[PDB]
């Protein structure tokens, strides 16, 4: 059971591996500031591979922790997961809930995104390197890929009439950088998006309609004042 | 072809919102105003209307996360007024037809924050019709009253040509917007929906906060049923195992 | 074998669904979207659409061209696939 | 789009695993290869010949020729359900035996075909995955990817199927296990069967109806039903939605400012915030003078920086209006 | 107080859910599981317990248990309808019939009238849903309510559960199988009746 | 293994017909001497016992023992239906403080038909007949079968006792307090239970 | 604060970071006598 | 915890006198025999202690 256990955790992987470095395919050259580029990334995590390993090759081994009254189930893949590989050990969050992630396969990726920063090629977006207007427009690039998808399925079923309507939102635009709004706002128009996109500052006072939000007390409760704005100054 | 285009967005007897309208762009609509200007609300109240499955509504916002802007409810009972309150959007459909999405919430009586909520839908109101006038009576001098969920049935069965639906379920409100080319997914599941909602509530927060990298691999990663057998195969064994040594 | 007009076009889109289906299997849930869609670009409304949809399933089935598979967990609790047979008929002219 | 494709045309009227076996071995080497070609990475001519023609139409056949052999699978296995099916009926009790030989040789025969099918699944991916990589040795190779995109998935799809089948076969077998123990040992002669089709016939001649406790499931409280909160609310229309020029009560001055600092960086002047500011907040009254204050600096000091500031010596406060506002600035320079 | 085994399956977690749907009328199947599949491990433990309220837990020839209140039942007493007898005996032949294994066990609401309407006669059997009715198509149409309705019935009685999912579909418990009470044996029929009617089995309606 | 008390008390011979009627619904007041005392004695195993069934065997502050369903419910809930709780009310309304000047404790089905044609809303009576429906001597024959039957419904609960007769005269328990609302001291009993019925 | 308060009382200083001749910098302006 | 200290330590001597661990942990022992619904972070005795 044990080796089974392993044996179908490995093949969903790779099966999910396989789907992802597939869906990468079919992205354009996004232009949010240095970011040319967007690629998704998934591989497996190496403390999770071993911890695969002993599962499948080497359970009987450690059957004694498996067989200690004391440990639950997920509590001895818990300490499991702290004998070998011990540079993860970790006991002030319980055993019992590390063992419990330890019971999603799908934690056991490294799931991650890569940009090609200006010409320095397909580096790892983290958000400590990159702009975080460029961070948002990755963000937004994996979720149109994944409703490009979606309405792509769907193609079949919905006759060509109909186009569906497309809505994704933005909150604290301010993050973005005006190369990164532009992106975006070019991306979604040539991907026919709709955008709700949300600031402190009027980050997009030329673009689209904007509207103002004043909270005021009165009486004892509150009201919201809502206040048209125009493309100048 | 001209794909469908959301127009408008009404707010009725929200948190701070009474009768609020915000026409929504074509391609870009923003919102502005400084600390707790209430946008949360605002996009809170769009995503729960076009998802009213009341399970996945669960509002974290993107900063200041957590139940002190207003979520231990869930971000729906207490980011309403009491009582009745409305959430629709218009939608021109690609066929160029006219349609008015909506749902009824209600906060739940007692110490509870649950909402009750009820879709419906509207097709034949006139291009005219601005949906804060339909929704709303003028009593009193300037303060217009809300009207329920069955006075708004009279006043729409009253109007030639409108016909107005209510969903016994969100997933005919769904295949019914589908079917209207408002949902690129038929969201024939629950599971379905969850990924709908998980995609909407990632581009809300925006970007690969840690939120959003956290969660990547639920959005991207379908469940697998398969794993969660074999692992309950192999605690079984191991039970019957211990209960044979002992 | 007898394939109507709207049963070969049916044979013909799932046919095609399958060559783009995720994992090749088909739901009845989808089977039923699909005969909807094709009788809608068919036009005829002889009954509802789920007993005229039961009926050209099991046609099909019975007729030899699909295979079709209980399952709980999957949409409609049932699954169907293209049998050598159906196979052979859409593929001779796609 | 195809649904009247369909309609204006108007159309209308081996299972031995050796043969998977000599498949995927055909299709590894063809596979590997079209990836060695590929990895060749000739001119676009070559591309095409290698990778496309070859692979294309090569994969594509095999792979459907492979899918075949899963659907005769298929077909066997329901095969072997009907005549499971048809055998109970001709021999009930004695069929048992027969029945569950049938269900262990198509168990052996799935587990075989999935186990062919494993056996080659996991270096042809890695196969595909090494066609990728090559595919960006050529701009053009678009197409092949879509190749490179498809046949992913179909492999996928049978692998998928391969364990698929059995996990429903396994379920359908205990199905049928937990028939044998719950049609036909309570049954064991058939005559239930015979005698219950004879009474549906004949029902109404018996006219019985089976008694149960079931008066009361458990009678309680009704629930306070739909007593939601409500107040009759109203509320203050919204008027007609006035509109500002993005803050324009601090905006038209901005762009004010703006451009008479704007001024300033186009000829590069130095700039003094003292003389600046004093010169300026004469145009307004006092309690706005803050106001303007602020936003005459967050414009002033983006145009460069003081130089002075570098010198090691402080500025000092100098007075820009009365009641005693004052600015510490250095003149700024360096644009 | 109790015998070993006795105490042992009343504190089975199981045991409530058994004991409280047979109290609300569900009967024992191979679906009903949780109420069957450790019941079969004390039926006799079971039976003398449930002897105490006046009521038996009967087991045919048929793996399947139901219970049967007496005429002086602690736990009161109430009866079927004979439309839902009739379901009850067609779903009994769906459950035996091995043609329909491949169906693994799920059935929709249209088979289901089919094999009736095949079975039974149409107009002698529509004339209990409606007296009037004399063969007009309402109600027929009635009458496929009307089993829809026995169907929803006999599920909150043990019978058949809707998957969860579609209420079209349904899955069928061995209690089905108390339907056949009459033909469990090759005795009469009417006499087999008269021996429910002295064990409270049935009665007529 | 079993807490050796649950079997003491599961085995207690007035066991089955308290268990019997608990499934029912059926309230077990102080009146119920014997039950009234088992259930004292044993209720810390009791509602260990019930709750197993996903039902909590409460006390009420009146004293008398019911089986409160909870959302999972291992024994399929009914309940009593709209007539049924506006009558119920009606019960309550007739056992409170002023019944003491009218009926002394024993009532007829007279004086709950009274009350309730006197008191309930006329929607409220269609409702419960029919709405189209306008005071037809029909109708009122309805409602009052529906009266009755409500009442042996409320019978089976062990909330009404009837006086051995066919005659429809009966007492009301203290349980029907579940009906009504909570007493507060200083609040008039009228007064509350008029605004709930209201 | 980062400016989104930036009242009218006390020595107000506005600290702006840029880069002078490579020199990671913040300059200064202050502001004061004002409320 | 502080009362036992002052006059019922001596009914838990048992726990004290056990080689097994040191006296803080004898203290966190205790103290979580005392209040035993009372988790803690799932911390060693000795932090606790």
């Amino acid at each position: 059971s044990s080796k089974s256990v392993a044996n179908i955790i490995r093949k969903t992987i790779q099966r999910e591996q396989n789907r992802i470095r597939m869906l990468n395919q079919g992205l354009q050259a996004v232009s949010f500031g240095q970011v040319r580029g967007v690629r998704l990334n998934v591989n497996v995590r190496e403390s999770h591979a071993i911890l695969l390993d002993v599962l499948s090759e080497q359970q009987e081994q450690h059957q004694d922790l498996f067989n200690s009254q004391r440990l639950t189930f997920s509590e001895a893949m818990a300490k499991l997961y702290q004998r070998l590989n011990p540079q993860v050990d970790m006991g002030q969050r319980l055993p019992q809930t590390i063992g419990e992630e330890l019971l999603d396969y799908r934690n056991y990726l490294e799931l991650d995104v890569e940009v090609n920063r200006g010409s320095d090629g397909w580096l790892k977006a983290e958000s400590g390197a990159l702009s975080t207007g460029e961070a948002i427009g990755t963000g937004m690039s994996i979720l149109v890929m994944v409703v490009q998808s979606w309405e792509e399925e769907s193609r079949r079923l919905r006759g060509k009439d109909i186009s569906p309507c497309r809505l994704l939102f933005l909150d604290q635009a301010a993050r973005l950088d005006a190369k990164s709004i532009a992106t975006l706002f070019e991306l979604c128009e040539r991907l026919q998006m709709q955008l709700i996109i949300a600031a402190p500052e009027n980050i997009s006072p030329e673009k689209g309609t904007t509207y103002k939000l004043v909270r005021k007390v009165f009486k004892n409760h509150e009201h919201v004042h809502v206040v048209g704005l125009r493309g100048f100054g | 072809i001209e794909r469908g285009k959301f127009r408008s967005l009404t707010l009725v007897n929200w948190n701070g919102f009474f009768a609020r309208t915000f026409d929504l762009d074509e391609l870009v609509t923003t919102l502005s105003g400084g600390n707790g200007a209430g946008k949360s609300t605002t996009m809170a109240a769009f995503v729960t209307a076009l998802i009213p499955d009341l399970t996945l509504l669960h509002f974290r916002n993107t900063t200041e996360a957590g139940a002190t802007s207003g979520s231990r409810d869930k971000g729906l009972h207490g980011k309403l007024r009491a009582g009745v309150c409305y959430s629709t959007l218009d939608v021109i459909n690609s066929r160029h037809q006219r349609v008015v999405v909506g749902v009824r919430l209600q906060q739940v009586a007692g110490r509870d924050r649950k909402v009750d909520i009820k879709p419906f839908m509207i097709q034949g109101l006139p291009t005219a019709i601005q949906p804060t006038q339909l929704l709303t009576e003028n009593v009193g001098e300037r303060q217009a009253r809300v009207l329920p969920l069955n006075e708004l049935k009279d006043r729409l069965d009253e109007m030639e040509g409108v016909q107005f639906k209510q969903f016994n379920s969100i997933t005919d409100y769904h295949a019914q917007m589908f079917d209207l080319g408002v949902i690129p997914k038929r969201l024939r599941s629950a599971s379905d929906r969850s990924k709908f909602y998980r995609l909407i509530e990632a581009s809300l927060y925006g970007g690969i906060s840690s939120a959003i990298t956290r969660s990547l691999r639920d959005y991207l990663l379908p469940e697998n049923s398969g794993v969660r057998k074999a692992f309950q195969d192999m605690e079984a064994a191991l039970r019957e195992n211990r209960i044979t040594l002992e | 074998i007898s394939l109507p007009v709207e049963r070969l076009a049916f044979l013909m889109a799932i046919a095609v669904l399958n060559s783009e289906r995720l994992d090749g299997e088909m739901s009845e849930g989808e089977l039923i979207d699909a005969f909807r869609e094709v009788c809608k670009g068919f036009e005829q409304t002889a009954e509802s659409v789920a007993v005229r949809a039961n009926n050209a399933i099991n046609d099909m089935v019975r007729q030899k061209l699909l295979n079709r598979f209980t399952s709980e967990l999957a949409d409609g609790n049932a699954i169907y696939r293209l049998t050598p047979l159906g196979i052979s008929i859409s593929d001779y002219y796609i | 789009e195809l649904v009247s494709w369909a309609r204006k045309n108007d159309f209308s009227i081996e299972f031995s695993t050796l043969r998977l076996s000599m498949q995927l071995s055909i299709v590894a080497n063809e596979l590997h290869r079209a990836a060695e070609a590929a990895e060749e990475g000739g001119d676009e001519f070559h591309w095409h010949r290698n990778v496309f023609a070859p692979l294309k139409y090569s994969v594509a056949e095999i792979f459907d020729s492979i899918d075949m052999s899963q659907r005769l699978m298929d077909e066997q296995q329901n095969f072997v359900k009907e005549d499971i099916a048809a055998l109970l009926n001709q021999d009930w009790q004695a069929a048992i035996a027969n029945c569950e030989q049938l269900l262990s040789e198509t168990s052996g025969t799935l587990r075989e075909l999935q186990d062919t099918l494993e056996a080659a699944g996991d270096k042809l991916q890695a196969n595909l995955l090494r066609i990728q990589d090559a595919n960006m040795g050529s701009g053009g190779s678009e197409l092949v990817d879509k190749l490179v995109f498809d046949l992913q998935s179909k492999l996928d799809r049978i692998i998928s199927w391969g364990q698929q089948a059995i996990d429903l076969w396994i379920g359908y077998d205990r199905h049928v296990h937990k028939f044998i123990r719950t049609a036909i040992d309570m049954d064991k002669n058939r005559i239930f069967s015979q005698r219950l089709r004879q009474s549906v016939q004949h029902y109404f001649d018996n006219p019985w109806t089976l008694t149960v406790a079931n008066a009361e499931r458990l009678l309680d409280m009704r629930d306070e039903e739909l007593a939601l909160r409500n107040e009759e609310v109203t509320g203050e229309l919204p008027l007609e939605l006035e509109y500002e020029e993005f803050s324009e009560i601090n905006d038209q001055l901005a762009a004010m400012i703006e451009k008479a600092l704007l001024v300033y960086q186009q000829e590069q002047r130095p700039l003094d915030l003292g003389a600046v500011l004093r010169d300026y907040l004469a145009q307004h009254p006092l309690p706005r003078h803050f106001d303007v204050a602020r936003i005459l600096v967050d414009q002033a000091v983006r145009l460069g920086v003081a130089e002075a500031d570098f010198s090691g010596l402080p500025a000092e406060w100098l007075a820009i209006n009365d009641y005693g506002a004052k600015v510490q600035a250095h003149v700024i320079d360096t644009y | 107080f109790m015998p070993v085994k006795l105490a042992q399956a009343l504190a089975n977690s199981l045991f409530p859910e058994l004991d409280s749907q047979l109290r609300a009328g569900r009967h024992i199947g191979i679906d009903d599981l949780d109420n069957h599949a450790f019941l079969m491990d004390f039926q006799e433990q079971l039976e003398e317990f449930y002897a105490r309220y006046n009521v038996e837990l009967i087991r045919a020839p048929e793996g399947f248990f139901y219970l049967r209140p007496r005429s002086t039942t602690l736990i009161p007493r109430s009866v079927l309808s004979e439309l839902d007898m009739m379901v009850g005996k067609i779903l009994c032949y769906l459950y035996l019939s091995p043609e329909r294994l491949a169906n693994q066990g799920i059935f929709t609401s249209q088979e289901l009238y089919e094999e009736l309407i095949s079975l039974a006669d149409e107009g002698k059997l529509m004339k209990f849903v409606n007296q009037r009715s004399s063969g007009s198509d309402l109600d027929k149409q009635k009458l496929q309510e009307k089993v829809r309705t026995t169907l929803n019935r006999l599920r909150r009685l043990g019978m058949v559960y809707f998957l969860p999912n579609n209420n079209n579909k349904f899955t069928i418990t061995e209690a089905v199988f108390r339907f056949g009470a009459d033909v469990r044996s090759g005795d009469d029929p009417r006499e087999i009746q008269l021996r429910m009617i002295r064990d409270g089995e049935a009665m007529p309606v």
